[PDB]
């Protein structure tokens, strides 16, 4: 009932090497400028009318 | 395999001496090792025998006792770890080792040594100084050794890999200077800011050491840091490199504003100011014979139309340029403009001024009396022939100032318009502080139009180009701000974008705050306009991130039309790389795939940069493209392709290339749009009758003119979109090439300061030997008078060892000096 | 094996000598009775697979 | 003393720069990009039409989807061979078929002639279309030339042998005399050689003199060529270009190889030659005189063949020059000083008498030196320029007789 | 059937240093890092698409048109709606193209597909890579500048003038009406030659060339040597108009042989056709054709006839500069020494020419490498001239 659906068609820069010293320079400057309730309660011990279809 | 019968005794020899030095008992440690290090270092001034043993050594020096044997087991693991090297074993053991005098131990060892210290002193981190010392001093004792066996430019990779060029300069001599300093220039195009600021200083420091102040200037003018240019003025002292000095912020177009204490200032201010540059020019063109006036139709060749005939008005303007004689618009002048139609008139009168450019006395009588012209739209175009006339020379007075008076904030927009731009036009590098309090105010101006304040924008940032004029700044913001936006983004505001470039020229980082400023401004102009900025703060950097990100930008669909950004960002992928050679050719070639597989808006785009990289530069691959994508089914292209071919041929004079845009009039005939155009592209190629080149890269072609650059960017902005604008109105942009448009031949002076007429060789001159950092070397003597047309990749040279030059560099200006050794 | 007869009643498959593996799913091959058959490609086979 | 396993690797790891292999490195990730981009292509499809014809042509291209039915005569065409009387054709077709059709009732039998091309229709093979394909080689484009080849001052007149020829092709041309006065048809040929020198200049005068009906420059040496019956289609296709573009004049030129020499070494030297000259003589007979069509034939020494002899039928008066003396020289000195930026203040008279026997290509050659000693002086002016003309003249005079 | 070839190779040969230090490993980062921008852009411009429409309206109407099946067979004709084709095993179709139909690139003589069954023609293959017949035009514009050789300044300047009397200041003898194809007839000692090649690449530079070594004494019965020539300088007045290098045929294929008849044809032929090509009144086009040599006695006086062919040009033996400045060119790629040993090397020397000098410098570093190897072998110094003797200059019995 969901998709949960994305479309991106991002790809990745590939700077390599004097891109990526000024990489490294801007890493230098960057350094500093739900179990309880899944473990037992499976919902199985509900209440249900007179008209249920059950096996 | 059998190898020779002596090399296999001597293995044996040294496996014997290794196995005793191997043995149990150290009592003979000491006389094996003494006995082998001595042929150990022996074929460096043996290593192949001892390839097997790199543990047995390893175990060896590390067992031998501290002290003698221990150093001298370490500097034989070091010497030897330069074939047995899994990594730095070599630095290691030699760390541990002696540090004594290493330089006997053979060159290559010496050379590892120096690219191992490196690499140490690349690897180890900011908390770790304490090894640091004995690696320099390492350093300062193999850079002897580098200077003594001219290995200076690999000492000098060193040094800058360790950032010990302060250094550098202390050690270098003069006998080898020259080279090292060519070898650190040619490093300052492709090193990022910090480093490549670094080893300008470093260079300066260097030439003024060594009173090298004539090309201390230029690498000043690089760093564009006008304090140090002013320093260095100062600091030097000689009426020769006095004088060469004002020559070299003359011919850069940048009047240097100081006091007349010093001595001959008035010669000083005035070669400064290029007041004998119009008459030096016509002084040479007239020994060259070049000063008839071509005629446009000569030039369309017309052996077998209001817009056609302004067209031809303007290319005859190009032609006749900075020259003044053209009796076409002077005697019937009157005739032509009343004969002419609608928007013209103005755009004829500035084509006069084109032709009186640089001619300040000539061209201000001669329009003088057009200026009380009855029509508005030929007052407006003398204003600018004004601006136009006053523009690029200097002068003691700046008669401009004056007679725009009532026009520079004149109602009538027109009047205005022409004012204003004229203004632009003669402050363009002044940065004066009173036209900038002058005209400011004009750009607060509400009651002109959108385009109105565009061009007082152009003007301001052609004005204040790289300056930073902080209340120039803040005015473009806040008449951005009171703006509407949707008006705001029509066509016309791509002017404030550009004014805040110019005025941020060069100088990169702080572009944060003003794009941080600009952030509220809405995505379909603040996208257009903080690209635009940060492209021309960062030209001439080889920013490949910068670059990277336009090409990314200019990736997307951008499918109200946002997407004419990405025409900005392939601008500025020429701009920001067009310095040197590389990251130009290669940038055509990313061009190419742009028109390759491109977007209609990237397409029209792409040939505006690809006329940026090579602007009067006719390179036969440019050429050809452009000559092939000029028949592209999109109008606005094959406009583009037409005025990119006509700006790689400005100034040229190149016949193929105007035989090929014969044949292009000849195809396009049919439609006007692109045959005037056609005309306009064979104009630029004719434009100054080919003495005067168009580009922006001066003094060795090594060099960005803030002012030139900046009037050519304005004229590419606005080739960004003429499909609309140069259709609509905009006959009056293209008059920004006079801060582009400089002389390329040579005019020697002498020390009193009178025309020579020393004869010099020139040629192509191209790099022949690489070994070390030696200066280019021409070829292609074709010797005659000092007159000489100097284009892209041939240069000149004296023809003798007997005039001595102010400056080695040889173009524009000179003085030269008779040699001592002259007989 | 009936229909594998059957098949090759129309020759079964043809031999083909491939040259240019065109992006569009498309090979020139060559026949030895004819020659060149430019030709799309098969689903098993992908353009690379070429 | 070779010495070198184990000992090489070592040395190469001996010396180098600190990054020399960080630098091959880098360059093999260059040349590794460089291949993957050239991979990485643009327009990544060999087949061409993207969308110019494929977006409007290609709403055509649905018509012609309507119309795929029709438009598939294309088939196989083929020549056809000859006929009976009338109804039948009896073909010979390039599936070597002996093959016969009633002509496609579009078709009438009319049209279609022996030895044209027509195209059949696989299921009946009709006579659907037959193209006249008039299909010319690039040589044969060299062998037809311009037919305005422009009028000159009878380009170096010699008198006599223009005023030879123009009785004998400006006069036919003219057609004002040739069927009564005269003997029935003009002089039957005309034959205008010469040693290496004005032949041919006359031939291109009357051609700009004359009609449009202008001249083809064919070359004998062209028409030799390798295999056989390829000359002598040659010639056939030669005569039908000139027959349709208004009956020009054919001038045959270097005429000592499609005719020969005099002799066959043993007849079998050049038998190609002979099967050339039996047709080219098939062609030219004329058979019915007309004062229609002209052929000129130009050799510069009389090497023709045995058919020398039948020529007195067919291709007569033979006229020669090539033989310029002093008037002769000075007047191709002023028609060729007609171009250039020079003037006849020029003694140029001197020059003419200094070289005895200088042709006209020779005089056109000391033009074209003046011009070029002008363009090396740099002045472009060479009305005034007659001192620096003598000299240059003079100069390569010298140099002509002895370099 | 071939107008050019697609360029994007040779990636910027200026490497300033082209020897190994930080400046030429810098400039090798750039060139790397814009490789690597450039395919990251292409690549985002294709992947990041502007627009999704449908099937790009290349499968809705065009490609299920061209169909499946398809077989390759040349264009023949043309006409005005259909054209007409010839297929495989000597088939011909007379049919209309309208899908993927590319006139300017169909043109006769070239590749195109047949759909099979109702055969008409659905495209071409513009790629076709089969235009071996005769090919010289492999080897145009060749790479090689003036930088690579030096010390022959006089006769650079010449060629130079006489080459560029056209391509720049055409008008000059436009307007003087002459337009002379005179081409260069070069001299030159047989120790050089290939030195001629290279005073040729200055030229080169500019345009196209082409080059006829040796040819034949055109035995051939259709001569058509220089007729060949004559057809590919049109070719070259095509393309841009390339030069034609006939350096030593012009001397043997164009002989002065005192024998008049009975002799080889090309007499007949070859130097006639010659004559008839470089005289400018019969073809136009900016053609100039370099007849080098290395006998001038054999000049044919239809050869030396300046008025037809002009611009004589001698190519001396190097001078002393000369030598020092080739010797500098050949061992500048391989760091001869740090003694820089060069004037001992060439001071007593004389009759050296290019050819000997790119010899003996192969031949010390062949020397050093086979077990001298020691980097700048210190022995280069002496072994320079050991194998600048290296004998083989001239050997003939005794006869003294
Ligand atoms: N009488 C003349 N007047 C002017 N130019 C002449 C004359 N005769 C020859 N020439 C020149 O000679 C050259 C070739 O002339 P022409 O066309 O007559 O000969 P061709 O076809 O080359 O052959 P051939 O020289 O064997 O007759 C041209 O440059 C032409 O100007
Ligand atoms: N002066 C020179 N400068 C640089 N290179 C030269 C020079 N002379 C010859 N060469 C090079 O040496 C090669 C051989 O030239 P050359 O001596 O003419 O050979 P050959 O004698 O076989 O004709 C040429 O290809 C050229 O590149």
């Amino acid at each position: 009932e969901v998709p949960k659906e994305k479309e991106k068609e991002k790809v990745s820069t590939a700077v390599l090497s004097i891109t990526a010293k000024a990489k490294k320079k801007e890493k230098e400057k960057e350094k500093k400028e739900e179990k309880e309730k899944k473990k037992e309660p499976e919902p199985n011990f509900q209440l249900l009318d007179n008209p249920a279809r059950v096996m | 395999q059998e190898l020779s019968e002596e090399d296999k005794q001597l293995q044996d020899e040294l496996e014997m001496l290794v196995e005793r030095l191997g043995e149990k008992d150290t009592s003979l440690y000491r006389p094996a090792l003494e006995e082998l290090r001595r042929q150990i270092r022996s074929s460096t001034t043996p290593l192949k025998f001892l390839r097997p043993h790199y543990g047995k050594l390893k175990e060896i020096y590390e067992n031998m006792a501290p002290g003698e044997n221990k150093r001298f087991a370490a500097d034989i693991i070091s010497v030897l770890a330069m074939t047995m090297s899994g990594e730095r074993e070599c630095l290691k053991y030699r760390l541990v080792g002696s540090q004594e005098e290493l330089a006997s131990w053979g060159h290559e060892y010496v050379r590892h040594l120096a690219g191992e210290v490196a690499k140490e002193w690349q690897e180890l981190d900011d908390a770790e100084k304490v090894q640091r010392e004995p690696l320099l001093t390492l350093v300062k004792e193999i850079v002897p050794y580098n200077m003594a066996h001219n290995a200076e430019h690999e000492a000098c990779d060193l040094l800058m890999e360790i950032e010990q060029v302060d250094m550098l300069e202390k050690d270098i001599d003069e006998n080898a200077y020259a080279k090292v300093c060519l070898y650190l220039t040619s490093c300052v195009n492709y090193v990022p800011e910090p480093e490549n600021s670094a080893l300008l200083r470093c260079a300066l420091g260097v030439f003024r050491k060594f009173s090298r102040f004539p090309e201390a200037l230029r690498l000043a003018l690089m760093l564009n840091d006008m304090e140090l240019v002013e320093d260095i003025f100062t600091s030097c002292k000689d009426v020769v490199v006095q004088k060469q000095m004002a020559f070299m912020l003359g011919r850069h177009g940048v009047f240097l504003e100081l006091s007349e204490d010093v001595e001959e200032y008035e010669d000083l201010t005035e070669i400064m100011s290029n007041v004998q540059l119009n008459s030096n020019f016509l002084a040479l063109a007239r020994e060259l014979d070049i000063m008839e006036p071509k005629v446009p139709d000569d030039i369309y060749k017309t052996h077998l139309s209001a817009r056609m005939n302004l067209a031809s008005s303007f290319v005859n303007g190009f032609v006749n340029a900075a020259f003044g004689q053209d009796k076409l618009l002077t005697d019937d002048g009157n005739k032509w403009l009343y004969k002419n139609k609608d928007h013209g008139m103005l755009s004829a009168a500035a084509s006069l001024g084109m032709i009186l450019l640089w001619d300040v006395d000539g061209g201000l009588t001669q329009i003088d009396k057009y200026l009380y012209s009855s029509e508005d739209y030929i007052k407006s175009g003398a204003l600018l022939a004004c601006g136009i006339v006053n523009s690029g020379v200097r002068n003691e007075c700046d008669p401009a100032l004056a007679l725009l008076s009532d026009y520079v904030l004149h109602n009538s927009n027109t009047m205005r318009l022409g004012s204003i731009f004229g203004l632009g036009l003669a402050y363009a590098g002044s940065n004066r502080e009173d036209v900038l309090t002058l005209l400011l105010p004009v750009m607060g101006d509400s009651k002109s139009s959108m385009e109105v304040a565009g061009v007082t924008a152009l003007a301001c940032g052609m004005i204040a180009v790289g300056s930073c004029n902080g209340d120039v700044t803040s005015t473009i913001l806040q008449t951005i701000m009171e703006k509407s936006e949707t008006e705001l983004k029509d066509t016309y505001a791509r002017w404030l974008p550009l004014g805040l470039g110019l005025n941020h020229l060069g100088k990169g980082e702080a572009i944060e705050a003003i794009l941080a400023a600009l952030e509220v401004v809405s995505e379909p102009f603040r996208s257009f306009a903080n690209t635009l900025v940060d492209v021309c703060a960062y030209a001439g950097s080889g920013n490949v991130l910068k670059v990277q990100q336009l090409l990314h930008i200019c990736s997307e669909h951008f499918d109200a039309d946002m997407g004419a950004h990405q025409g900005v960002a392939v601008l500025g992928i020429a701009l920001i790389a067009m310095g040197e050679e590389i990251g130009a050719e290669m940038a055509l070639r990313t061009f190419g795939h742009l028109l390759r597989y491109g977007e209609p808006t990237l397409r029209r785009a792409v040939p505006l940069a690809l006329a940026l990289i090579s602007v009067s530069n006719p390179r036969l691959n440019i050429l050809d493209t452009l000559s092939k994508f000029s028949h592209d089914a999109d109008p606005e292209v094959s406009y583009n392709s037409i005025f990119a071919m006509g700006m790689v041929g400005s100034g040229t004079n190149n016949a193929r290339l105007a035989a090929m845009l014969r044949q292009l009039a000849q195809y396009h005939a049919k439609d006007p749009n692109n045959l005037f155009m056609v005309r306009l592209a064979q104009g630029l190629t004719h434009l100054g009758k080919g003495t005067l080149t168009l580009c922006p890269y001066h003094s060795d072609r090594q060099l960005m003119s803030q002012v030139a650059v900046a009037g050519l960017l304005t004229v590419l902005v606005s080739f960004l979109d003429v499909r609309n604008i140069i259709l609509g109105k905009s006959h009056y942009v293209l008059y920004g090439l006079v801060a582009a448009m400089q002389p390329r031949m040579l005019v020697t002076f002498d020390e009193e300061l009178r025309p020579l007429p020393v004869s010099v060789r020139v040629g192509q001159a191209v790099d022949v030997v690489g070994q070390a950092g030696k200066p280019k070397t021409i070829t292609g003597f074709q010797t005659h008078t000092t007159p000489v047309l100097l284009a892209h990749g041939e240069r000149a040279e004296l023809a003798t060892e007997e005039f001595l030059p102010v400056t080695p560099i040889l173009e524009g200006f000179v003085i030269l000096r008779k040699n001592p050794n002259y007989d | 094996l009936r229909e594998e007869l059957q098949l090759l009643q129309e020759q079964g498959s043809y031999v083909g000598e491939v040259v240019r593996a065109m992006d569009k799913k498309k090979v020139l091959v060559k026949v030895h009775p004819e020659g060149k058959f430019v030709v799309d490609v098969d689903k098993n086979i992908d353009i690379n697979d070429v | 003393r070779a010495l070198d396993e184990g000992d090489i690797a070592l040395l190469k790891t001996y010396g180098q720069s600190t990054y020399s292999r960080q630098i091959k490195q880098v360059e093999d990730d260059i040349q590794q990009l460089l291949k993957k981009i050239n991979e990485l292509t643009g327009i990544k499809e060999s087949d061409t039409g993207l969308a110019p014809p494929a977006l409007w042509d290609l709403a055509a291209d649905k018509q012609t989807l309507q119309s795929e039915q029709p438009l598939q005569v294309a088939r196989c065409t083929k020549i056809i061979n000859a006929d009976s009387e009338d109804p039948k054709y009896i073909i010979n077709v390039k599936q070597f078929a002996k093959f016969v059709v009633d002509l496609s009732d579009q078709v009438a039998p009319t049209d279609i002639e022996e030895g044209m091309r027509v195209g059949v229709d696989r299921n009946k093979y009709q006579i659907h279309i037959p193209l006249p394909p008039k299909i010319d080689p690039t040589v044969t484009m060299m062998q037809v030339e311009e037919k305005p080849d422009v009028t000159y001052s009878d380009v170096g007149g010699c008198k006599e042998q223009i005023e030879k020829l123009r009785e004998v092709v400006e006069t036919p041309l003219l057609h004002p005399e040739r069927f009564v006065n005269l003997g029935i048809e003009p002089p039957k040929g005309v034959l205008l050689f010469g040693p290496p020198g004005t032949g041919k200049t006359l031939c291109a005068r009357a051609v700009a003199n004359r009609t449009d009906a202008c001249f083809i420059r064919v070359i004998g040496s062209e028409l030799v060529q390798k295999y056989v019956g390829e000359g002598a289609r040659m010639v056939r296709e030669l005569f039908e270009m000139a027959r349709t573009k208004k009956a020009c004049l054919i001038f045959f030129d270097e005429i000592d190889a499609i005719g020969g020499a005099r002799f066959d070494d043993g007849a079998g030297g050049d038998n190609e030659v002979q099967r050339t000259m039996l047709e080219l003589i098939n062609q030219l007979d004329g058979f019915d005189p007309r004062g229609n069509i002209k052929v000129l034939m130009a050799t510069n020494r009389p090497d023709t063949l045995d058919p020398a002899l039948m020529r007195p039928g067919r291709l007569d008066r033979k006229i020669e020059f090539s033989l310029p003396d002093l008037e002769g020289r000075t007047h191709i000195f002023k028609i060729h000083a007609r171009s250039m930026s020079v003037e006849r203040d020029i003694r140029f008279e001197l020059l003419a008498r200094l070289c005895p026997n200088s042709t006209g290509a020779e005089i056109r050659s000391v033009c074209t030196e003046a011009g070029m000693f002008a363009i090396r002086a740099r002045r472009k002016i060479a009305t005034e320029k007659d001192f620096l003309e003598a000299v240059n003249k003079v100069i390569k005079s010298y140099a002509k007789f002895s370099a | 059937k071939k107008t050019k070839g697609p360029d994007a190779a040779s990636k910027l040969p200026l490497v300033t240093p082209h020897t190994q230090c930080r400046l030429k490993l810098l400039k090798l980062e750039r060139i790397k890092d814009y490789l690597l921008m450039e395919e990251e852009f292409i690549r985002n411009q294709e992947q990041m698409k502007p627009l999704e429409e449908k099937q790009e309206e290349e499968r809705s109407k065009v490609d299920d048109l061209r169909g499946t099946p398809m077989s390759v067979g040349t264009l023949e004709e043309i006409i005005d709606d259909h054209a007409i084709v010839s297929t495989s095993v000597g088939s011909e179709h007379y049919v209309s193209i309208l899908s993927f139909v590319d006139k300017d690139l169909l043109e006769p003589g070239c590749s195109v597909l047949l759909n099979h069954k109702v055969h008409a023609v659905i495209g071409v293959l513009m790629d076709d890579t089969d235009p071996l017949v005769t090919v010289m035009k492999v080897e145009k514009a060749p790479q090689e500048t003036y930088a690579d050789i030096g010390g022959l300044d006089n006769q650079i300047q010449e060629i130079k003038e006489s080459v560029e009397l056209p391509l720049t200041h055409p008008e000059y003898y436009e307007e003087m009406g002459i337009k002379p194809p005179k081409g260069v007839i070069l001299y030159g000692p047989p120790g050089t030659g290939k030195t001629l090649l290279a005073k040729a690449v200055a030229n080169q530079t500019s345009a196209t060339f082409l080059r006829v070594v040796g040819s034949e004494l055109i035995q051939k019965y259709l001569g058509d040597g220089p007729k060949l020539v004559r057809e590919l300088f049109r070719v070259a007045e095509e393309h841009a108009p390339s030069i034609v290098f006939i350096d030593e045929i012009d001397a043997i294929g164009t002989k002065r042989y005192d024998s008049n008849s009975g002799g080889e044809r090309e007499i007949q032929r070859t130097m006639l056709e010659l004559l008839n090509q470089l005289d400018g009144f019969d073809s136009r086009g900016d053609v100039k054709v370099i007849m080098a040599t290395n006998r001038i006695e054999t000049l044919d006086p239809a050869l030396i006839r300046p008025g037809r062919i002009d611009r004589k040009i001698e190519f001396p033996l190097p001078d002393e500069k000369t030598k020092k400045r080739i010797f500098q060119i050949h061992t500048s790629r391989m760091t001869l020494a740090d003694d820089v040993t060069l004037d001992d090397l060439i001071m007593a020397k004389d009759d050296l020419s290019g050819a000997d000098i790119k010899a003996i410098c192969t031949e010390a570093g062949l020397m050093a490498l086979r077990e001298r190897r020691m980097k700048v072998t210190n022995e280069d110094f002496k072994k320079s001239k050991e194998n600048v003797l290296y004998k083989k200059q001239e050997g003939t019995p005794e006869g003294l």
